[PDB]
């Protein structure tokens, strides 16, 4: 059949990938990949060794791009007395270095700027193109912790403003406040499902969340910067009393207090309705799908949160989803 | 380290006891540090009292009273001294010209 | 008559005042029994409505 | 045979519990439960879904109550292309809201009272009946950390007074400083045992434990508040020098130092003589039993610390214990 999955490493096709596996998760900052390759050795004869510790890796699924490493991040050579001798590879997103590099900011403390203008000066030390589409926020004070990783600080700052931080399929960094809006398939039970497992856990929900935090403006103090900044937000879907209280790490503002509260609400709500599905034959995460599981009564729109392509030498293709409303 | 706001100060045998908000942090806080300078501000007056916790124990919290921020004297360059904790024009200054005191009335003895 | 801002903004006076009047008009919801008498009064017969 | 275990949810009996498992441990704040249920579905015809994420649950073992949710705190519905389609449930003690709810204390710092009068004002926001049988302790200062969970503070404050905090089978909360004293059975080897595994690890024992901590009383300072309050307690069972030192979190009092010291000694001693036993056919934890294992020479009174009832569709009835002296 027309190859439904092709992979490239620096421009030379991999024709011996005895297995494969791809992942793309919205709740992280970099995708992943894994390829198993058959390797040979003839005693008392020459062998050509590549051992590429770094180079680009590309994966195309059914004539469509599905990953952009940068590649060869890991190289391990399994070996056995019996079955056989093979090799394994691994890869991650282009921002890999942000995930594993301590920041080298020019000075280390902004005077007065916005979040966008800060993320540009952090990422662009390693030449990773940003893809910004969210609303800009003005922050009177920012001071990156000395020596803290790039992953920690971006994740920390984007949590209090309800910014999702995740990669695209091209090699960028996409910061968004909602779904991409790309409508997908109507996954219907009895048509394409192969397995599923729904859930509803009460141990990860709270009816009322409270926040606290002082102000750090140019001149604010006393009761207006100590006791005044408090705000409460409630879910109202849970019918019980499970109070929670949170402390704010930043310059508290009555608008920012609710944004952090909403971010927690979306996280808790999604965590309480996790779903899994398997759809046999092998577009993107964050899409919008319709589902139908009458046995439990699912008739609601869903937004996919994770995606995975897996292959095997014994023809076993599959694909998994981690939907949530 | 934490931040709260002053309401009430009372005297005892071994220092001063304060109630400094941040929720009802305590009716009778553990005594406050003096370090030489102290004052007795009126009830519910604008000022802030930082609290330092002995180790990580929430049972001990020494306060650090500060002068009200509306009433901090903008000292001139190369100068320093102490001031009335409720006014910026009744102070004592030790400069390169002379020991300077400022007040509308002087008393001794 | 006199109030003050809770969220200071640069360049705006730290104190504000209301108009010669004052704030009013707020009211609580209507219970069941008061509603029942009001509805019945509409249905009943009365001179000079 | 007369049903040795019956399960109730919201007053409607579970007639299809294809499996069960009930655990009750003395070293925590809540029991647990787990029931597997067979669910059916027929296409193109109506179905009825309960999906109740919360309701009361009861478990009766041999015509006796053995658990009290509240119940249905988690629901998941597995599914398979092959074997079958089923559902799962879970439950925890009535106090399962304390273990997941941050306190909302009216003020946040006691002036002067006893521990009992504090445990009453923290838990009674959720209508959970306390069951106190220990000795009251009066302290000058108690201030509960801001936002700390309920199961942290009660556990933290009861650790320094040698108060065990564990849940009964009726739905209350029991704070005790000893054993319930209900004498149980004589578990004799060759009579009812099925398996056992004793142990004695030296890596969790200390011959000399030392405690230190400053004072907070209404008026104390200087030497009497810093260098005076030190106390040492020794086990004398381990015949080796393994010194340990601990720091006290609270208002140190010479009586309280030893009480905290003894609590550590009981915990360490029990952890160094853990036993497990299986007794086949399916009263309460903390009871007193007798054991006999001449191969390791167990001829000493025993007290249970954990209990577990487990069942299976293929008839495997069992019961596990975790003894310790």
């Amino acid at each position: 059949m027309i190859k439904p999955m092709r992979i490239f490493i620096g421009g030379e096709e991999l024709e011996t990938y005895t297995s494969a596996r791809l992942q793309r998760t919205k709740k992280q900052l970099t995708g992943s990949l894994t390829v198993e390759i058959f390797l040979n050795y003839v005693p008392s004869k020459p062998v050509i060794v590549n051992a590429v510790r770094g180079k680009e890796i590309l994966v195309y699924v059914m004539g469509e791009l599905a990953f952009t490493g940068e590649g060869g991040s890991d190289v391990t050579v399994n070996f056995a007395k019996g079955q056989g001798y093979s090799v394994t590879l691994t890869a991650r997103g282009r921002t890999k270095y942000l995930v594993d590099s301590s920041h080298s900011h020019p000075t280390g403390s902004f005077k007065d700027t916005s979040d966008r203008k800060v993320i540009e000066a952090l990422v662009k030390e390693h030449k990773v193109v940003l893809d910004w589409q969210g609303t800009e926020v003005k922050e009177p004070k920012i001071t990156l912790r000395d020596g803290n990783r790039i992953f920690n600080e971006i994740f920390e700052r984007c949590n209090q403003n309800c910014h999702f931080a995740y990669e695209t399929r091209d090699g960028k960094l996409l910061v968004t406040d909602g779904t991409t809006g790309v409508v997908g398939e109507d996954i219907v039970l009895g048509q394409n499902i192969l397995d599923f497992s729904a859930e509803q856990s009460e141990d990860r929900a709270n009816s009322e969340i409270t926040v606290k935090g002082h102000r750090v403006a140019k001149d604010v103090w006393g009761k207006n910067a100590i006791v005044q900044p408090v705000q409460s937000v409630a879910d109202s879907w849970v019918g019980a009393n499970i109070p929670l209280t949170i402390q704010h790490y930043g310059d508290a503002t009555n608008e920012s207090l609710q944004r952090r509260a909403k971010f927690e609400a979306d996280r808790r709500a999604a965590e309480s309705k996790s779903v899994n599905v398997t759809v046999f034959h092998v577009w993107d995460i964050g899409n919008i799908h319709y589902v139908e599981i009458p046995p439990e009564g699912i008739f609601d729109v869903m937004e996919c949160v994770s995606l995975t392509y897996s292959v095997d030498a014994k023809s076993t293709l599959e694909t998994q989803l981690e939907l949530a409303p | 380290f934490e931040r709260h706001v002053f309401r009430k100060l009372d005297h005892t045998d071994t220092g001063a006891i304060v109630t400094v908000e941040g929720s009802g942090t305590m009716d009778e806080d553990v005594p406050v540090i003096n370090s030489g300078y102290g004052f007795n501000p009126e009830d519910d007056e604008e000022l802030e009292v930082f609290l330092l916790s002995d180790g990580s124990d929430a049972s001990g919290k020494f306060g650090v009273m500060t002068i009200p921020r509306n009433k901090q004297r903008k000292w001139p360059k190369k100068t320093g001294g102490i001031q009335h904790p409720f006014n910026a024009d009744k102070f004592v200054q030790l400069d390169d010209d002379s020991i300077w005191l400022k007040d509308g009335k002087f008393t001794l003895g | 008559t006199e109030g003050s801002l809770v969220t200071p903004v640069p360049g705006i006076s730290s104190a504000v005042t209301a108009y010669g009047g004052n704030f009013c008009g707020g009211d609580d919801a209507e219970e069941c029994e008061p509603f029942r008498t009001r509805y019945l009064q509409r249905l009943q017969y009365e001179p000079r409505l």
